[PDB]
């Protein structure tokens, strides 16, 4: 049975790695957390340290407040009965205001006002988390690729809960907070707009979502297949190409007639994934603002 | 033409079938016995689609569609224009896919690399075969398989899902989706991380993997590391396709009612089924 | 119609993105070459991108790509046919000559450095604070090759300091010298380390390193290529 490098055979540990310093404010870094031998069978064993400046505390505070606002509504719906809470957990739902309230904030607490409070908390949590992704890269002198990619996911989120409701004229267009209820909303959105399978941006979003699994399967398998030549040390393979990077390239050249580089495959990777939510957010934003029925639109445009 | 570094790798050997008979290249493409096989299977399958197009009537890619035999034919043969062309094309497609995978294995052996890539491709093949072979056979008719047409196979997705209500409620389908979304999240992060290290702020030196671990520890308190992230991408993507095949092989076989109703087994558990209040009480 | 303009704009953006991505992935290995090393006539429809320069840390210099490609080493292979596209036969011992699946690249003959400027990979005995933390400790185990004969004994683990993982096993041979074995090419068992890639008689030919406490990128490529080469070239000695 040849070894396949899926699970580590021998873990080694040394002094806890406190990380690179560059321009990072070291006062705002925690200490290192525990070591997880469990994780170490697959990835790194070390937990922490984490950086928690003011923006991080704000974002984590909003995020929990958003989560707690939903959960307090769930407890109310459960009649404060813990057995009811666990039984119906996926069935509870904190729903936005009804259409009559439009974009107003006048809706009663139990009739959309609580949804608006939870959503406000979510807005602050996500955008301040976005600033964290920019600032932690800046402190380390690194490119801003993570923050730009994150902005692509934020795009779809902003469209679903904020931009599209505003353009449609009411908060009732937004997604409710609940496991089953937001699935119902998703199915309903498609029926009300004449089947999203006719939305060309929805079909592109699927191509890139399938494509992301294809590509990460390809790339993840390729790196493991050349990890016997240090393949996963990708930054140094970029700086000084080794036989790992050459064999990886030639597997794909010989298979499909073209190939990537150790750097360029990460540009395919970032764009494949980023275009999922980029095209997806366009497809949603166009739905009901400009196109009421994708079936009808397709009869006239192709 | 060869990549500048390529000639040293183009040595004899590694074939699984045929010795040195097909051990050669056509431009960039390696051939081998399974390259010949792939070409044969894919050529005939495309020929039959070009043919099965006119027995249907058209030559537009958005309308050509090779439908399988109607359910009345069961698991038996069917006249060419009435579903037999679909059956032969499906055999060709399986032949082309499996031959492609085995040609990948030969390429792996010649390059001295591990077999991870064709192993991963085999998951996609098995998902394909679940929809066109394993599920129809368990349900008793090729007609449950999907048609080969750009827009018609979407029709089949919609018709099949809505046979069971909102297909969102299939629990294996929920797991499959979680892996698809998480995989795309992991792909964005991985691509962005390596690139942010290799392309730092202007005039700065390339960062190291140490900076990569540090960025993610600063961000979320953990870094899976450069080996682990590639294990992860492979595992998330294969897991998604595994649960995709799983969510379909069980649908219309062991579960055939509306998937939303499956979740009653939880609601009707003895110790809370009849407590008043909430949504289901 | 706004949607129809958006989808038309998008396909144009996507064509430009694919052009950019493909040209970005030509910063290595291009221009294409004939089997004799001269520039090939057909380069494809994509032109080489404008060069970029990577600034390497710790005074290691820079890398500008695309740039003049050269193998910087002799390649002991010869044609087996009178036309293009056929395999090239090793002119000597391909494991010793480093061709085929035994190939190596002339990477820099310096060790990779961590972010502080220290050697990334060190023998564990020289790595302060580092120890086996889980799994079977291989140090002390006999090493068995694919001929089912014992080729030596593990005397240390070479560890990646900044990433905290095992990268090589240091194996001592019958004559008292050691070799590095890639960690991804050995199977640690309860009573042995088994190495499918190499027969016992080929362990002596594993390329040696110059310094006992560090390994250079060039040395790692020669070690890893050699061991992987045995999968093809040691098959006459691989039992079962
Ligand atoms: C409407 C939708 C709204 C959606 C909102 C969310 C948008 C999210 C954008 C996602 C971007 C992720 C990209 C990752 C990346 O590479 O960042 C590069 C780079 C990394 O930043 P850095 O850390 O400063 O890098 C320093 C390194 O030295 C240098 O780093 P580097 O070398 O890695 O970066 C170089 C990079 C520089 O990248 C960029 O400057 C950003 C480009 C973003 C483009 C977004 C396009 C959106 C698609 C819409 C399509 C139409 C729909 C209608 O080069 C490129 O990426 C080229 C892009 C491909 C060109 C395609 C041309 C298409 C037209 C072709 C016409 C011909 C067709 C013929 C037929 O980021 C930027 O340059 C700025 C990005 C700002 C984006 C936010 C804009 C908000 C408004
Ligand atoms: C997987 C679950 C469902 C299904 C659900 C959906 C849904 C829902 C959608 C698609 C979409 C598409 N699917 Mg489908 N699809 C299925 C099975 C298949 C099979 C197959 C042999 O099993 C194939 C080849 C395709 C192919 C396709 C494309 C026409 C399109 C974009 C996919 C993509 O980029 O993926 C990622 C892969 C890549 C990026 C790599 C490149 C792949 C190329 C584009 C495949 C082209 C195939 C060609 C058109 C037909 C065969 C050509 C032969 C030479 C004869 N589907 C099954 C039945 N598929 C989308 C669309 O727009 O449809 C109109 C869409 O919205
Ligand atoms: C019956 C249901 C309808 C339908 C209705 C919809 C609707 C409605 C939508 C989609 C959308 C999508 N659909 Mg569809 N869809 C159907 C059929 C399919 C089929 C199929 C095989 O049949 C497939 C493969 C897909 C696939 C897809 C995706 C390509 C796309 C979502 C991308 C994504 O990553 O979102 C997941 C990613 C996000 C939501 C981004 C989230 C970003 C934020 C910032 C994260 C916040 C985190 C928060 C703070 C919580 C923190 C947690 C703790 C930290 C742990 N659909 C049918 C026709 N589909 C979306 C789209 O783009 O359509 C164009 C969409 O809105
Ligand atoms: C109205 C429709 C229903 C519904 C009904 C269905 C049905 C029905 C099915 C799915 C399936 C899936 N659905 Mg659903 N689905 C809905 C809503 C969604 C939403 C959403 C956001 O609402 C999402 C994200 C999903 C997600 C998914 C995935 C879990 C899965 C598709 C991927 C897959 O199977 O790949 C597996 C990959 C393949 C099959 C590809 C195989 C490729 C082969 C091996 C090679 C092709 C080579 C090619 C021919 C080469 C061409 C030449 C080259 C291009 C040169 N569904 C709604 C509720 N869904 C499908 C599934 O699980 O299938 C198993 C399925 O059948
Ligand atoms: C480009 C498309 C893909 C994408 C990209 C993407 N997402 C990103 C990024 C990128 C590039 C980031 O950089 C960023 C990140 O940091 O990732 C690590 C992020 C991220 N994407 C996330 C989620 C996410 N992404 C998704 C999807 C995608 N992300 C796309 C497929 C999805 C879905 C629905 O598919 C989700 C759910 C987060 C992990 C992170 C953004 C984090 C954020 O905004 O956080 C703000 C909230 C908080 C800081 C706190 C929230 C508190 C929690 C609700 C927990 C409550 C439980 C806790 C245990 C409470 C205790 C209670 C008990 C006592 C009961
Ligand atoms: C398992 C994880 C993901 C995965 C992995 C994966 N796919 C892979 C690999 C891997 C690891 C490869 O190595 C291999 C490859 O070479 O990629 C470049 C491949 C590949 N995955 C591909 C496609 C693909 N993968 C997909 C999905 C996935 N691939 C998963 C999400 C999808 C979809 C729909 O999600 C598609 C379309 C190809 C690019 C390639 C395999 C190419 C191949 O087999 O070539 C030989 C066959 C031909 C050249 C043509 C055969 C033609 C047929 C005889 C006739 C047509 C029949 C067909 C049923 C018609 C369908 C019509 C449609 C409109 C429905
Ligand atoms: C770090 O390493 C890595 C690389 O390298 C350095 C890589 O390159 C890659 C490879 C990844 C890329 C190049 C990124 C782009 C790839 C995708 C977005 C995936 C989708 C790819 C396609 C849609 C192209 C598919 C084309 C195919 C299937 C081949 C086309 C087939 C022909 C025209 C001929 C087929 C050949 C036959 C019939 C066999 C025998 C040949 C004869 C002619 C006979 C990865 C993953 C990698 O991680
Ligand atoms: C044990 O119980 C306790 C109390 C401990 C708990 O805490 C239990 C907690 C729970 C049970 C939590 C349960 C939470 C869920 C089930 C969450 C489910 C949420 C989803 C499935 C989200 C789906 C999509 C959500 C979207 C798309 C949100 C979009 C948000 C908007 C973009 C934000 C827009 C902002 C607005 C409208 C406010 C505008 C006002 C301004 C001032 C700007
Ligand atoms: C995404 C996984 C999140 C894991 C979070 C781990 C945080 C580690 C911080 C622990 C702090 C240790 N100490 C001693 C300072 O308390
Ligand atoms: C928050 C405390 C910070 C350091 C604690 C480290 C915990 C590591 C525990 C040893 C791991 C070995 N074990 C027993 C899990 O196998
Ligand atoms: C902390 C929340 C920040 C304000 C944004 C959301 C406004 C909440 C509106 C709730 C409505 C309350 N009231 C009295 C009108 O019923
Ligand atoms: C960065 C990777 C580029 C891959 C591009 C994939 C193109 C898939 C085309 C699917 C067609 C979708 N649609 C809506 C037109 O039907
Ligand atoms: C765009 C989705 C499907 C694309 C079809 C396959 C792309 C062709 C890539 C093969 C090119 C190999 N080539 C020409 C260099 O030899
Ligand atoms: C969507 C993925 C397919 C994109 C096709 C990319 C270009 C393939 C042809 C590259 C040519 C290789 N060549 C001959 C220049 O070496
Ligand atoms: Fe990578
Ligand atoms: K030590
Ligand atoms: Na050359």
């Amino acid at each position: 049975a040849e070894y396949q490098n899926i699970f580590t055979q021998v873990q080694v540990r040394g002094p806890a790695d406190l990380g690179m310093t560059e321009d990072v404010n070291l006062a705002n870094r925690s200490g290192v957390g525990p070591f997880s031998t469990l994780l170490g069978w697959f990835g790194n064993a070390q937990l922490g340290p984490i950086y928690l400046g003011s923006l991080g505390v704000l974002s984590l505070f909003s995020g929990l407040m958003w989560f707690f606002t939903i959960g307090i509504w769930f407890w109310y719906q459960a009649g404060w009965n813990p057995a009811v809470f666990l039984r119906d957990l996926f069935f509870f739902s904190l729903e936005p205001p009804a259409p009559e309230y439009g974009l107003s904030f006048a809706a009663p607490l139990k009739e959309g006002g609580l949804w608006l409070i939870a959503s406000f908390f979510m807005f602050v949590a996500v955008w301040s988390w976005w600033g964290r992704t920019y600032l932690r890269a800046q402190a380390l002198g690194m490119g801003k690729h993570t923050a730009w990619a994150f902005l692509s996911a934020i795009w779809l989120w902003m469209v679903l809960g904020f931009i599209r409701p505003i353009l449609m004229g009411s908060w009732s267009e937004a997604v409710p907070y609940g496991i089953f209820s937001h699935l119902d909303w998703t199915n309903n959105f498609s029926l009300v707009h004449g089947n999203l399978f006719y939305n060309p941006f929805h079909g592109l979003s699927i191509a890139f979502l399938y494509g992301s699994a294809l590509l990460f399967a390809m790339h993840g398998a390729t790196i493991l297949a050349v990890s016997r030549f240090g393949g996963e040390r990708e930054l140094e393979q970029i700086a000084d190409r080794g036989t790992a990077a050459e064999r990886a390239a030639l597997f794909w050249r010989w298979t499909m007639g073209f190939n990537a580089t150790m750097e360029g495959i990460h540009r395919w990777a970032i764009w494949m994934a980023v275009l999922v939510t980029l095209t997806g957010g366009i497809g949603i934003l166009l739905s009901g603002t400009v196109v009421d029925n994708w079936y009808v639109w397709g009869q006239n445009h192709g | 033409a060869l990549l500048s570094f390529e000639r040293k790798y183009r040595v004899p050997g590694g074939t699984l079938v045929g010795g040195n008979l097909f051990d050669f290249w056509v431009g960039p493409f390696y051939v081998g016995f399974f390259g010949v096989a792939t070409f044969f299977f894919a050529a005939l399958g495309i020929i039959l689609i070009a043919w099965s197009a006119v027995l249907q009537g058209t030559w537009n890619p958005q309308l050509i569609s090779v439908y399988p035999p109607a359910l009345e034919y069961g698991l038996g043969g069917a006249p060419l224009a009435k579903g037999g062309l679909w059956q032969i094309i499906t055999i060709c497609a399986t032949g082309a896919f499996v031959s492609w995978a085995l040609r990948e294995v030969e390429i792996c052996r010649k390059l001295g690399i591990g077999y991870h890539i064709p192993f991963a491709f085999a998951f996609a093949i098995l998902a394909y075969l679940t929809l066109v072979l394993f599920r129809p056979v368990m349900m008793g008719a090729w007609g449950y398989a999907f048609p080969y047409g750009i827009w018609t196979h979407l029709d089949w997705v919609s018709n099949t899902g809505y046979t069971y209500g909102n297909f969102h409620y299939n629990p294996a389908h929920m797991i499959a989706i979680t892996f698809f979304f998480t995989n795309a999240l992991a792909l964005a992060l991985h691509g962005a991380l390596v690139l942010s290290a290799a392309n730092p702020e202007k005039g700065k030196e390339m960062r190291t993997p140490d900076h990569e671990d540090t960025f993610f520890r600063d961000l979320v308190g953990y870094s899976i590391g450069t080996l682990g992230i590639h294990r992860l991408g492979l595992l998330l993507s294969l897991s998604a396709v595994f649960f995709s095949a799983l969510c379909m092989i069980i649908t219309g076989t062991i579960w055939f009612d509306q998937w939303v109703d499956w979740w009653q087994w939880w609601v009707k558990l003895p110790w809370w089924a009849n407590i008043p209040g909430g949504i289901n009480g | 119609d706004l949607a129809s303009l958006a989808i038309y704009s998008f396909w144009i953006f996507l064509a430009g993105l694919i052009y950019y991505l493909q040209t970005e992935n030509m910063r290595e290995g291009y221009p294409l070459e004939n089997e004799d090393g001269t520039p090939a006539a057909n380069q494809g429809p994509f032109p080489l991108p404008k060069p970029k320069t990577f600034i390497l840390p710790h005074g290691r210099g820079t890398l500008t790509v695309p740039g003049p490609e050269s193998e910087d080493r002799p390649i002991a292979l010869a044609r087996t046919a009178v036309s293009e596209g056929f395999p090239h036969a090793p002119t000597g011992d391909p494991m010793k000559d480093g061709v085929g699946p035994a190939s190596w690249v002339a990477r820099r003959d310096l060790p990779e450095l961590d972010g502080h400027g220290h050697n990334k990979i060190k023998p564990m005995k020289a790595a302060a604070g580092f120890h086996v933390s889980a799994g079977k400790n291989p140090i002390g185990l006999p090493v068995r090759g694919c001929d089912l004969e014992i080729a030596g004994k593990v005397v240390d683990i070479w560890v990646d300091i900044p990433e905290q993982m095992a990268r090589f096993l240091e194996v001592e041979l019958k004559d008292g010298s050691t070799r590095l074995l890639p960690m991804q090419m050995v199977k640690v068992q309860s009573n042995r380390v088994h190495v499918n890639a190499l027969s016992s008689d080929l362990f002596a030919g594993i390329p040696t390193i110059k310094s006992p406490t560090e390994v250079t990128l060039l040395e790692e490529d020669k070690i890893c290529g050699y061991v992987a080469g045995g999968l093809m070239y040691a098959a006459p000695k691989r039992k079962s």
